C-alpha cells in the first residue's frame, strides 16, 4: 500500500468550504461559532486555467480527517478538475462511455478516494465501491419566497413551458434521476435547456429572478434557506439518497472506511459535524 | 437448488414480517404470502420444539420476492427462534446474525438495524429502509431529538421532562453509551413495549419516547386522531438503515445491493412504503 492517498472533493457548502489562502501560503485559523478549531486542509484545484493551493474545510473535510487518523493513512486534497460531480456519458458516438467529474477522477486513478456530498445510486455503485452512507437526506426544489409551486408535481413542473424555469446541476446525481426514467423525458428536456455548472451559481439564480426553481439535494437546499431568508424550499423531500465515500473496487481501506462511519454515528460523532456545519434555525 | 436455492432467515415484526397461520386444509400460502418455517417450542422450559408451516408477508417479505425475482434465486425462508435481531453472549451470536455467522442462513431479511458492531462479523447490503434513534411526543410537546438538552440535562427544565424507552435493547445500550446521565434518568420511565408506550403518551403518563424511527414513523402515521407525532427526520439519531445481512464475503452481496438500488432509483420502493408504511396521518 502507498498509504497517501489523493483525495478529491468539490465546493459544495456546508459540505466543503473552498476560500483562498493567506499571502504566506497557510490557512487562516478560525473557530466556528461554537467554538470549535475549524480543521482546514490545504486543496490544489482550479480558481477561475491554471491550479493554485487553496484552503478547504467543513463536514466532508472533517470526516476525511476522521477518517485518515483512525486508519493512519496520509492525503492530499484537490479539487475536481472539471467541477462536476459525475454523470456517465458516451463518447464520440463511439462504443465507449466514460465518467466525468469526480467519478471520471476515481476511475482513472486521478483520485483515489472521493470525500464529498457524493449520492449513492445503481448507476455509480456498478463501477465504484460505496462506503454505508454518512448523511442521509433527498432532493428538494428550492424558489424564490413568494413563488407558489406544491413540489415535483406542480403543473408548472410537470406541463414545462419557458414561462417557468427550472432545473438541476449538469453532470450531477439529479440530472442522472430524471435522464432515468422515461416517464421523466418532457422534463428533463425543459431541464437540459437550462442546467447550470454549479449549485451555487443555480443558487444565485433564483435568487436574481433567472431560475424559477432548483432541483437539489436537501441537505444543501435547507441550509441555503436558513441562511438567505429570501429562498425556501418547497414540497418535502420527493426521493431520499445518501451520500457516501467513493473509492475504486479494489480498495483496502473500504471495509474500515465503513466501519468508522457506522461507529461515528452510533458515538455521536456525525450528530457534532450535523449541528456544527449543516443544522440551522428556521427564518422568521 | 444446490447453489441457487438459499436458506433465509427472517423475524416477526409487523409490518415489516406479518407471520399467519396456514390452511391446515389446504396447506398452501396463498394471496401475498409466502411459506415460512417456524420451529415452535413445546414449551417454556425446555430446547424441545417442532417445526410448523406458516405463511409470512409484508414489507421485507416483498422486497425478498423482488430480489428473489431479480436476481434469480429461490429460497427456503425460517423464522429464528433463539433471540431477535442478534446480540452477542459469551462471544456467541445469537439471533438472525447468529443464523448468519454459523452459516445456518445465506441471508437475513427482517427489520435488522445495520450497525457497526453486527458488520465486523456479517456482510450488509445497503440499507432498504432508513431509521435510527427517533423520539415520538404528543402533539404540542417541544423537542428536537435526541440530542436535545432537554434530554441531555432535563432538571435544567421545569417541570422536568418524563420520557423512556424499551429497556434491554440496541436503544438503552446506545443511550447508555453516550448519554450516562440521560441513560440513568429514564430508566424509571421505561417502558414494557411500544404499545404500551403509546398509551403512557396518549394518556399523560409520559412525555416523550425514544425509539426506532421507522416503528416510530409507522405508529404516527397510524395514530387514532393523529395526535402522536415523531420528530423531524433530520434531527435522528444515528442515522442508519435496515439492511439484508450476509456471511462475510457472500457471493450474492454485489447483486443484492445493485437490485435495491434499483429499486429505490425506479420508485418500487416508494410504492412499498406506501403500500405497507404509509398510514392515514400525514404530519
Ligand atoms: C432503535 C434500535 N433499537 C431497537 C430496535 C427497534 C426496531 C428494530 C430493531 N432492529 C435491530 O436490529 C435492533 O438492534 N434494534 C431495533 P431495540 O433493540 O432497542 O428494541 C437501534 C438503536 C441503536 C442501534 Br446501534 C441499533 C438499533
Amino acid at each position: 500500500m502507498s498509504t497517501r492517498l489523493k483525495i478529491v472533493t468539490i465546493h459544495q457548502e456546508p459540505f466543503v468550504y473552498v476560500k483562498p489562502t493567506m499571502s504566506d501560503g497557510t490557512c487562516k485559523e478560525e473557530f466556528t461559532v461554537n467554538g470549535d478549531p475549524v480543521k482546514k486542509v490545504i486543496c490544489t484545484g482550479p480558481n477561475d486555467r491554471h491550479t493554485v493551493p487553496q484552503c478547504c474545510y467543513g463536514f466532508c473535510i472533517d470526516l476525511l480527517i476522521k477518517l485518515a487518523r483512525t486508519m493512519n493513512f496520509t492525503y492530499e486534497v484537490h479539487l475536481v478538475a472539471d467541477g462536476k460531480f459525475g454523470t456517465q456519458e458516451r463518447v464520440n458516438n463511439s462504443n465507449k462511455k466514460e465518467w466525468n467529474g469526480m467519478m471520471g477522477e476515481l476511475l482513472s486513478g486521478q483520485a483515489d478516494m472521493i470525500v464529498a456530498p457524493l449520492t449513492i445510486n445503481n448507476e455509480r455503485a456498478q463501477y465504484i465501491e460505496f462506503s454505508k452512507p454518512f448523511k442521509y437526506q433527498g432532493l428538494t426544489i428550492l424558489v424564490k419566497k413568494g413563488t407558489r409551486i406544491t413540489g415535483i408535481n406542480d403543473p408548472r413542473l410537470r406541463n414545462p413551458s419557458d414561462k417557468f424555469i427550472y432545473a438541476t446541476v449538469k453532470q450531477s446525481s439529479v440530472d442522472i434521476y430524471f435522464r432515468r426514467q422515461v416517464e421523466l423525458s418532457t422534463m428533463y428536456r425543459h431541464m437540459e435547456k437550462h442546467n447550470y455548472e454549479s449549485a451555487a451559481e443555480a443558487i444565485q439564480a433564483v435568487r436574481d429572478n433567472k431560475l424559477h426553481a432548483f432541483i437539489w439535494d436537501s441537505a444543501v437546499l435547507e441550509f441555503e434557506a436558513s441562511q438567505k431568508c429570501d429562498l425556501v424550499t418547497t414540497g418535502e423531500l420527493f426521493f431520499r439518497s445518501g451520500f457516501g465515500i467513493g473509492m475504486r473496487k479494489d480498495s483496502p481501506w473500504k471495509q474500515n472506511v465503513s466501519l468508522s462511519i457506522l461507529k461515528s454515528h452510533e458515538n455521536g460523532f456525525m450528530e457534532d459535524l450535523d449541528k456544527t456545519w449543516v443544522r440551522y434555525q428556521e427564518c422568521d | 437448488s444446490d447453489d441457487n436455492h438459499l436458506s433465509i432467515v427472517t423475524l416477526e415484526e409487523a409490518p415489516f414480517v406479518i407471520v399467519e397461520d396456514i390452511d391446515p386444509l389446504t396447506e398452501t400460502c396463498v394471496r401475498n404470502t409466502v411459506p415460512c418455517r417456524k420451529f415452535v417450542k413445546i414449551n417454556n422450559s425446555t430446547n424441545e420444539g417442532m417445526n410448523v408451516k406458516k405463511c409470512c408477508k409484508g414489507f421485507c417479505i416483498d422486497i425478498l420476492k423482488k430480489l428473489s425475482r431479480t436476481v434469480k434465486f429461490t429460497y427456503d425462508l425460517y423464522l429464528v427462534t433463539n433471540g431477535k435481531h442478534g446480540k452477542k453472549v459469551n462471544n456467541v451470536w445469537n439471533g438472525m446474525i447468529g443464523e448468519v455467522v454459523y452459516q445456518r442462513a445465506v441471508m437475513a431479511v427482517g427489520s435488522l438495524t445495520i450497525n457497526e458492531e453486527r458488520s465486523e462479523v456479517v456482510d450488509f447490503s445497503v440499507p432498504f429502509v432508513e431509521t435510527g434513534i427517533s423520539v415520538m411526543v404528543s402533539r404540542g410537546t417541544q423537542v428536537t431529538g435526541l440530542s436535545d438538552k432537554k434530554f441531555q440535562r432535563p432538571h435544567d427544565y421545569s417541570p422536568p421532562f418524563r420520557f423512556g424507552t424499551v429497556p434491554n435493547g440496541s436503544t438503552e445500550r446506545n443511550i447508555r453509551n453516550n448519554y450516562p446521565y440521560m441513560h440513568q434518568y429514564m430508566t424509571r420511565f421505561n417502558q414494557r413495549g411500544v404499545e404500551d408506550a403509546l398509551v403512557s403518551l396518549k394518556t399523560g403518563k409520559l412525555d416523550a419516547f425514544i425509539y426506532d424511527a421507522a416503528v416510530l414513523n409507522y405508529k404516527a402515521g397510524r395514530d387514532e386522531g393523529c395526535k402522536l407525532v415523531t420528530i423531524g427526520s433530520g434531527y435522528i439519531f444515528a442515522t442508519t438503515g435496515y439492511g439484508i445481512a450476509l456471511q462475510k464475503g457472500s457471493p450474492w452481496k454485489r447483486q443484492i445491493d445493485l437490485a435495491l438500488l434499483q429499486f429505490v432509483g425506479d420508485g418500487e420502493m416508494e410504492e412499498l412504503e406506501t403500500l405497507w408504511l404509509t398510514g392515514i396521518c400525514h404530519n
